[PDB]
RNA sequence: GUGACUAUAGCAAGGAGGUCACACCUGUUCCCAUGCCGAACACAGAAGUUAAGCUCCUUAGCGUCGAUGGUAGUCGAACUUACGUUCCGCUAGAGUAGAACGUU
RNA sequence: CUGGGGCGGUCGCCUCCUAAAAGGUAACGGAGGCGCUCAAAGGUUCCCUCAGAAUGGUCAUUCAUAGAGUGUAA
RNA sequence: UUAUUGGAGGUAGAGCACUGUUUGGACUUCAGACAAACUCCGAAUGCCAAUUAAUUUAACUUGGGAGUCAGAACAUGGGUGAUAAGGUCCGUGUUCGAAAGGGAAACAGCCCAGACCACCAGCUAAGGUCCCAAAAUAUAUGUUAAGUGGAAAAGGAUGUGGCGUUGUGACACUGCGCCGAAAAUGUACCGGGGCUAAACAUAUUACCGAAGCUGUGGAUUGUCCUUUG
């Protein structure tokens, strides 16, 4: 899946971008903020730090981002579906304070 | 005598006559064979009189290659028209000999007996020509 | 200012940008001859007008 | 084959948005929603 | 088998290569372990009366940095309207 | 014997505008083209009809993309 | 994970490496799902397995990179009709590299 | 217009080639088309991957950088 | 204009990786070819810039006044024609047009060279140096016997020289010659006489040769102010 993941995804990025870039998992959801013209990292949440923990990560995410103030974003789905897992982690981040 | 099945376009522009040749300099199918030294169109009706010269002489016994074939077919006018008003109609086929390539060869005869056969072959093709055998 | 440059050939009959080149050499008619201090981007146009001229 | 219509907007003012339509793929008074710009707003268009 | 060969030195002109091949010289060049490409000149007659000696792929003593090095005959070029041989490469091991 | 052939169409001024390493404006085109022999960089409109055109007022650059595709892209002059 | 680079970055082959991650695998309860099928997408997951996917290594068969030297081709002269000098400099083919580097 | 004129052909627009690697470039030079068509064949968000060669009895499998398709010529 | 750099682009060439054409083998495949409308490739040049350095004299805008819209030859890249045409139609440069002077015998377009005027001055360019006709019966070395030089092919051939490989003969390049070679007023395809060097090829020496350049005088415009000269 993931060598056609990354086709979606490849797909998705060609007109958006900083980033909030995800990865799903068979359990666990790589949240991350990205800068995308020096490949640089801003902030940063994992899931070993499926819904409950979704919302677990957003928060995480948003805090950590709050820490780093930053608050404007665009949101990379990453060539998943917008959809319970990551469509929980879009609504956590702009319930915790955030812009999409 | 000898053309292509289907040609794409009937009527071209017609190659260049002045350089070298580019390509088939080295004898390959056989052990002897006839080179150019002089360059020229050759039609198809020619290449068969001296393909049919050659394969006489050597009693139809030896082998023989036509290393060369006409692709490109030129036109003519009918007989007492003025100029212009379109180009003419495919006349024939014609192949361009350049310096240097290697217009027939042959095989399984001796040096002699293929020796006075492309000889009497050079007689009949507007270019000069000599004897050559694989290196 | 090394590189005495004369001009010893016409330039009735050569071609135009040659004609453009020697000039901007500064020679004007023939057997003129202008003192000019080598470059290595004066003597590129003593290579485009090399048949017309004579160096020393 | 193809008509050159004409649409009106339904409400309020008239007579904008010439296109063309097919008659016998469309043997109907088509309808659209446009924006009537005199009345400043999205709007139904027919004709 | 034997060949003695003394380098050719400089940017080789078109004139100086005209004058190599209407003499009865063969320019050559030769690489491989060791060797580090230099350009050279061979006998054009010598060449033939060693090679057909030694075989086509024989092996060959050259002048090779004054001293022998096992040359081989990787290609060879040829004008064979006059039946010259107009380049050959030496492929040392 | 006339023939059914001669006619032609009105050939369209087509292909690069500017140079590698020039001042252009916020609205220049900088390349004319029936389809994509050049995609646009950064900073470059890929108008309509194909064109490649400027956004910002800088100084252009040819650069490739990868193998076989190169792009146009438009720097800020110092 | 995630970016950058012209595959010297790929393919193809042999070889090991396990639930710590990544996987496949349990199933349709749940949100959602096929123009039929939880095959897919997605949801609830603990078994079980290193076979496959896959990270890591060997390989120069297939692709890709690719010199030095020479040749063709011409820019400009200069004789005359195809050469001669100057100068740039091919493709092809071999010497070769090469099982990638790499930012956060 | 016209390799005298008449007869024949043509006349506006598009895509190639000639055209000489920027753009431009003629002939009664070599090839084709146009005088429309879509209310979804447009917009937008998502999802997917073709042609063909074989093994079988529309299907299935594998091989496959594109040889498909792109309303309509190139 | 040139040097340095960056660039776009698919011509020459080349190649068969795609579309087509094709030759010989073996049962898709190994070798070999072809292309304006074929491209895995790909120049030299030309073009665009830097707001990139050294020389040089333009560039542009605004206005007044125009003529031009029958072009030609040669060199090179092509189409058409028949790889005919002093043909025809395009790109590229030059000369004529609107250009006199020297050479090509004479000969708008070929080569040299751009006339302000005068001189019974000098140096040279193309082209030349036995006489017509100014200047070498020059120097060194070789070739050619046909008057080749001073017109023409396939093809032929113990012409003659050079170098080369061969076991006295044979061949591979080769330079120069021979035959093929018949037309209409009068030799009549060196301008003529004549030429065996006064031909050819190569290599240094001289000299001749223009209205070019220089020398001297003069006439006009200009621009620096050496220094209103």
């Amino acid at each position: 899946k993931n060598k056609v993941r990354l086709k979606r995804h490849a797909r998705v990025r060609t007109n958006l971008s900083p980033r909030l870039n995800v990865y799903r998992s068979n359990k666990h959801i790589y949240a991350q903020i990205i800068d995308d013209n020096k490949g640089v990292t801003l902030a940063q949440a994992s899931s070993k730090d499926k819904v409950e923990l979704a919302t677990k990560v957003g928060e995480a995410i948003a805090k950590k981002a709050a820490d780093k103030g930053i608050k404007e974003i665009v949101f990379d789905r990453g060539g998943y579906l917008y959809h319970g897992r990551v469509k929980a982690l879009a609504e956590a981040a702009r319930e915790s304070g955030l812009e999409f | 005598m000898l053309l292509p099945k289907r040609v794409k376009y009937r009527r071209q522009h017609r190659p260049k006559t002045t350089g070298r040749s580019k390509g088939g300099n080295y004898v390959t199918f056989g052990e002897f064979g006839l080179q150019a030294t002089t360059t020229s169109w050759i039609t198809s009706r020619q290449i068969e009189s001296a393909r049919i010269a050659m394969t006489r002489y050597m009693k139809r016994g030896g082998k023989v290659w036509i290393k060369i074939f006409p692709h490109t077919p030129y036109t003519k006018k009918p007989l007492e028209v003025r100029m212009g008003a379109g180009k003419g109609a495919v006349e024939g086929w014609i192949a361009v000999v350049k310096p240097g390539r290697i217009l027939f060869e042959v095989a399984g005869v001796s040096e002699e007996v293929a020796r006075e056969a492309l000889r009497l072959a050079s007689h009949k093709l507007p270019v000069k020509t000599k004897f050559v055998k694989r290196e | 200012a090394k590189l005495q440059i004369t001009l010893t050939r016409s330039v009735i009959g050569r071609p135009e940008t040659q004609r453009k080149t020697v000039e901007a050499l500064g020679l004007k008619k023939t057997n003129s001859s202008v003192v000019v201090e080598d470059n290595p981007a004066i003597r590129g146009q003593i290579n485009k007008v090399k048949h017309l001229v004579t160096v020393e | 084959m193809r008509v050159n219509v004409t649409l009106a907007c339904t409400e309020c003012g008239d007579r904008n948005y010439i296109t063309t339509k097919n008659k016998r793929n469309n043997p109907e008074r088509v309808e659209m929603k446009k924006f009537c710009s005199r009345e400043n707003k999205q709007t139904l268009h027919r004709e | 088998a034997s060949l003695k060969s003394i380098i050719r030195q400089g940017k080789q002109t078109r004139s100086d290569l005209k004058q190599l091949r209407k003499s009865g010289k063969v320019p050559a060049v030769v690489y491989g372990y060791g060797t580090k490409n230099v350009s050279v000149k061979v006998d054009e007659v010598e060449f033939i009366k060693v090679i057909r000696e030694v075989g086509r792929n024989g092996v060959i003593e050259l002048g090779v940095g004054s001293k022998t090095i096992k040359v081989m005959v990787a290609d060879y070029q040829f004008d064979p309207l006059k039946n010259q041989i107009t380049h050959i490469d030496f492929l040392a091991i | 014997s006339s023939t059914k052939n001669g006619r032609d169409s009105e050939s369209k001024r087509l292909g690069a505008k500017r140079a590698d390493g020039q001042f252009v404006t916020g609205g220049s085109i900088l390349y004319r083209q029936r389809g994509t022999k050049i995609y646009p960089g950064e900073n470059v409109g890929r108008g309509g009809d194909d064109t490649l055109f400027a956004k910002i007022d800088g100084v252009v650059k040819f650069e490739r993309k990868g193998r076989d595709k190169k792009q146009v892209s438009v720097y800020a002059v110092a």
